[PDB]
């Protein structure tokens, strides 16, 4: 039937053609009834219909036209288990780096990027600037910035100078990293050196460099961008005996990504000023 | 003179703060470096977001950050925090002195686009304009509700903003 | 009827349309006693510069499909020839072969 | 009062129509006023059949509309709202109209 | 206790725990190295996919149960898809081949 | 030009119309450009999909069309694949939310239009009419239609003088209201130029 599992990185493309619609609302359900919300977490048209081979609202209640969706209902026309293996997506507003290759012990970005992790987790957490490509200027392209280094930079080189921060600019170093041209710099380094502790820190910088190369992973799917749901069947929202629903963590989850999504929308539509969607965009990276 | 700066509460108690902030000041009587407290409001942006008119002393700021349910100021760093701006204050006045040359009785009604109808019997509907006229204030507008939406007999009565 | 008179009707129609307002306005103008006379006279002045075509009795009903001038319908926009097929077809509702 | 104004080409569908309005209104409702038939209009058209030319070759069609006129005396929370949900057979253009 | 076919749980197709909700044993994990360290491999095979978990396997091995015929037809556990959609809902991106 | 449209006479009686909407003045020929726009477009499409009859027919500022097709499958495609694509792009000549329903056709044999295009095809690959002719009379009744009667007309073989033939079987009666007469049409494009075709198939009475 098949042979081998093969793991790889998620592209935003590939994130989107798992999907099946974009979760916008973080309301789970109505909560006062059995209806879940449209268009919100539990949706409809999004993944599909609760009853089988129904629709939730009103239509359809044989077995002629499973498919059918009409305006009055938003909803999709199959199986009990069809969204069990259907997932959602959450456009993040802002981007958000993923901690699984930040904090790996050794991070994934840490030794790729050749910088420290304490230097990566404050830029991260919007308390820390980086350079990308400055220009005619005295400074390098992995050395960062200050509130300090930069208010003075920025009456310095007001032209030519690019020093952004959050995963936004972790995202373009990443993207703009050529990997082939690093790996002859490394195998050149490892050639040209004798240092012990070095050889073994450039073996290692050069091994992760080379694999990614061989593969299909590009560096910027380090960084998350459309977030991926996990299907509600496989976070089930069940009723312990009572009238009240005994909620997963999964949906505190969930529901708190897409409330701080949406207000970072809200903001970057009101034009806000700079802290405030640093605030935001940082609670959105903690959450 | 004075500068702003924004602090974070527990949002959802924010007028409480406000006011506990506003005691605070007349309880130290550090009258003469604090000068407003701001929370706008729209018919509520900022969310969770309090604004103060503020001078930076080490002692007014932990009086700030004595009040109760505050969590700190937002800014670059926690030694010296960040005021905000001034030449996007300028944009900001204007749009706020046009908050009321408007947005009420626009002369006459507002009838022929989009509305929501919602009043006695034909309440909680919609329906486009077709059909009103001005001399009459009379509305015939369709009452879109099972397709055939014929514009029933009506007026400026039901017409909402839908 | 030839491709070209139907694009001459379409393009009557738009200017029919784009120019609608400002010549509604000019006759007003010309038609009010209550006006000066120097006023009027640019006003109808005024009217022949725009173009002819933005007159609407400058365009003809043809029929929808076919283009046909004559024996053009406004309850159906079809030439009777392209009326009666539609109607024996059945695609007119309501419309069938009457008899009193 | 609700005045309610049913149009359609094929009278039976109407009539359809009618009935199970009038059940709507009266299972909820009470003082169903009725269902009064207003005069058809027999839009007749004329055309000529020949693709040429034939003055007297012609067939005549027409469009019979057919009007009902239904009223509801009282209109309580039960029975306005029932309508909401309860849509009618297509190609029956009603229109309700309370006062 | 005992069962032959009772209640299956939500998230994971796999029987429910315990006497009172009338559950089945677990066939746990060094169970199942003792199962690996005979040559049995279809004991293990329907021991965790026909069963436990695959509803279609199961139902199927309903059907030849009680018509005589001693045969199942495998398919995939329900719970290693649930493995692919947790997987997955991270940024990494998970399949099958081939 | 003697016969009247066997279809069109009985509208008022056992055949429905196709096209089945209310409009005043105002939205009428709107409809009817509308309409045809879209069964244009069907047409051109699901020309190798064995289309008899687009159903149009729009509540509510709301298209809802119904394809009556012998082998809805080639509609369908993949689910919901082919019939989606159709949906929006109707929207677009409807201008409105479309709806697309696939009545499946039993019997293609028995279906006038359907015949009739066969006929058509058969002649457009260059068969021999007349040979054409029978196996429609034939299938007909093998399939148990009443009566049917097909007729071609034009450079049969490409001949240089035109003549009409037509094979009847059964009984067609036309003059009989309430007979149920399924009639339609076709045209074969042939090198020698167009033929038309044309086919009743009477099949029954209706008694009310
Ligand atoms: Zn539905």
């Amino acid at each position: 039937e098949f042979d081998a599992i093969k793991i790889a990185l998620a592209s935003p493309d590939m994130i989107r053609s798992w999907s099946f619609g974009e979760v916008k609302k973080p309301e789970t359900i109505n909560y006062r009834t059995f209806k879940p919300e449209r268009d919100g977490l539990f949706c409809a048209r999004i993944f599909g219909p609760v009853k089988d081979y129904e629709c939730l609202c009103g239509k359809y209640k044989r077995l002629k036209h499973r498919g059918v969706i009409c305006e009055k209902c938003g909803v999709e026309v199959t199986q009990t288990k069809v969204r069990r293996e259907r997932m959602g997506h959450i456009e993040l507003a802002s981007p958000t780096a993923h901690i699984w290759f930040l904090k790996s012990l050794p991070s994934r970005i840490g030794l790729l990027l050749d910088m420290p992790l304490r230097d990566i987790e404050r830029v991260l957490y919007f308390e820390s600037y980086v350079v990308i490509e400055g220009g005619m200027t005295n400074l390098e392209r992995q050395q960062i910035l200050t509130e300090e280094q930069y208010l003075d930079a920025l009456e310095e080189f007001g032209d030519e100078f690019d020093a952004k921060m959050g995963a936004e600019a972790i995202q373009a170093l990443l993207k703009s990293m050529d990997l082939e041209q690093e790996c002859e710099q490394l195998r050149e380094e490892l050639n040209e050196t004798n240092s012990e502790t070095k050889r073994k820190k450039l073996t290692k910088r050069i091994k992760l460099l080379e694999a990614f190369v061989q593969s299909g992973n590009k560096p910027e799917w380090m960084i998350l961008t459309v977030l991926p749901v996990l299907p509600p069947d496989l976070r089930p929202l069940v009723p312990l005996d009572g009238g009240r629903f005994a909620t997963s963590d999964l949906n505190d989850l969930y529901r708190r990504v897409i409330n701080r999504n949406n207000r970072l929308k809200r903001l970057l539509d009101l034009a806000a000023p700079d802290i405030i969607v640093r605030n935001e965009k940082r609670m959105l990276q903690e959450a | 003179k004075k500068r702003w700066y924004v602090v974070q509460a527990f949002s959802g108690f924010e007028g409480r703060v406000a006011t506990s902030l506003r005691e605070h000041i007349k309880l130290h009587n550090m009258e003469d470096l604090f000068g407003e407290v701001m929370v706008p409001t729209e018919e509520k942006f900022f969310p969770g977001y309090v604004l103060v008119q503020m001078v930076m002393n080490d002692a007014s700021w932990h009086l700030v950050r004595s009040v109760p349910r505050v969590m700190g100021f937002i800014g670059g760093t926690s030694d010296r925090p960040a005021p905000i701006s001034d030449k996007e204050v300028d944009a900001i006045m204007n749009r706020l002195q046009q908050v009321g040359d408007k947005p009420r009785p626009k002369t006459l009604f507002e009838p022929g686009e989009m509305v929501r109808v919602n009043d006695g019997p034909f309440a909680d509907f919609n329906g486009v304009v077709e059909e009103v006229d001005y001399e009459k204030s009379r509305l015939k507008v369709s009452v879109s509700i099972f397709g055939r939406a014929t514009p029933v007999e009506l007026d400026f009565s039901q017409v909402e903003k839908a | 009827a030839k491709q070209s008179m139907k694009a001459r009707e379409v393009k009557r129609v738009a200017l029919a349309d784009k120019y609608f307002a400002k010549r509604a306005e000019l006759k007003a103008i010309i038609s009010d006693v209550n006006a000066s006379d120097e006023d009027r006279w640019n006003a109808v002045l005024k009217l022949q510069t725009l173009p002819r075509d933005s007159s609407p009795s400058r365009q003809r009903n043809r029929c929808r499909q076919t283009g046909r001038p004559h024996g053009f319908l406004r309850k159906f926009g079809l030439s009777r020839i392209k009326v009666r097929e539609a109607a024996m077809r059945g695609e007119i509702p309501g419309l069938k072969k009457a008899s009193w | 009062r609700i005045r309610i104004r049913l149009k359609a080409f094929d009278h039976r569908l109407i009539d359809q129509a009618t009935a199970e309005i009038v059940e709507t209104a009266k299972r909820t409702g009470a003082q169903v006023r009725g269902p009064i038939p207003l005069p058809t209009r027999k839009e007749r058209f004329t055309v000529l059949i020949s693709p040429h030319v034939n003055k007297d070759a012609r067939d005549q069609y027409e469009i019979r509309t057919h009007l009902r006129l239904v009223d509801i005396v009282e209109p309580t929370e039960k029975t306005v709202d029932a309508l909401m949900r309860l849509d009618l057979a297509a190609g029956v253009d009603v229109q309700i109209s309370l006062g | 206790h005992a069962r032959s076919t009772g209640s299956y749980s939500l998230v994971t197709q796999q029987p429910l725990g315990g006497k009172a909700q009338f559950g089945g044993q677990r066939f746990g994990e060094m169970e199942v190295w003792a199962l690996e360290a005979y040559g049995a491999a279809y004991t293990l095979q329907e021991m965790l996919t026909v069963k436990s978990d695959d509803v279609n396997g199961r139902t199927k091995m309903y059907k030849n149960i009680v018509d005589g015929n001693h045969q199942m037809e495998p398919g995939m556990p329900e719970s290693f898809n649930v493995l692919l959609k947790e997987i997955r809902s991270l940024g990494i991106n998970i399949e099958l081949e081939d | 030009g003697q016969k009247v449209h066997p279809n069109g006479i009985r509208l008022g009686i056992v055949k429905p119309w196709n096209s089945t909407w209310f409009a005043n003045t105002k939205e009428f020929a709107d409809n009817l450009d509308s309409d045809f726009k879209v069964r244009q477009y069907l047409t051109k499409e699901l020309a190798k999909a064995s289309v008899s009859r687009i159903v149009i027919e729009r509540p509510a500022k709301s298209i809802r069309v119904t394809i009556h097709t012998a082998r809805p499958g080639i509609v369908i495609g993949k689910k919901g694949e082919d019939v989606e694509k159709l949906r929006k792009v109707v929207a677009d000549i409807a201008g409105v939310p479309a709806q697309i329903n696939i009545a499946e056709v039993r019997k293609p044999e028995l279906d006038a239009k359907l015949v009739a295009d066969s006929i058509t095809s058969q002649l457009e690959r260059r068969v021999m009419f007349r040979r054409a002719m029978k196996r429609a009379v034939q299938n007909a009744m093998r399939l148990g239609a009443k009566g049917i009667k097909v007729e071609v007309s034009g450079r049969l073989g490409g001949a240089e003088i035109a003549r009409t033939e037509w094979y009847r079987e059964g009984r067609v009666p036309l003059h009989t209201l309430r007979a149920d007469i399924d009639y339609n049409t076709s045209e074969a494009h042939t090198t020698y130029g167009v033929i038309g075709v044309k086919v009743w198939i009477f099949k029954g009475e209706i008694l009310g």
